[PDB]
């Protein structure tokens, strides 16, 4: 039993550490498109202008 | 959702490109246009320094 909690809350664990490397990886990269694409169609709205 | 616009992006993009192509080609033929109406305005400068 208590080699037993040594492995249980190990795997537990092992599992946050997913937990954190997922809280590790988070966006601004995806902020950045909306604004790009918002930005290239006005371009474009420019040059069908002219 | 901003893909979607992406692709109206595209469309619209390449029907400005068949655009500009075209004024482009139209802009060397209404240039060439100036260079044989001119060319034979005279030779134009025969049949006028005949009369003379």
């Amino acid at each position: 039993i208590c080699q037993d909690v040594e492995n249980l809350q190990k795997f537990v664990k092992e599992q946050k550490q997913v937990q954190e490397e997922i809280s590790r990886m988070s966006s601004k990269a995806m902020l950045k498109v909306q604004e790009d694409i918002k930005a290239l169609k006005q371009l474009l709205s420019l040059a069908a202008n002219g | 959702e901003n893909g979607e616009k992406i692709t109206s992006l595209h469309r619209e993009v390449e029907k400005v490109k068949l655009d500009q192509k075209r004024l482009d080609q139209e802009l060397d033929f209404i240039l060439s246009q100036q260079k044989e109406l001119e060319d034979l305005l005279s030779p134009l400068e025969e049949l006028v320094k005949e009369q003379s």
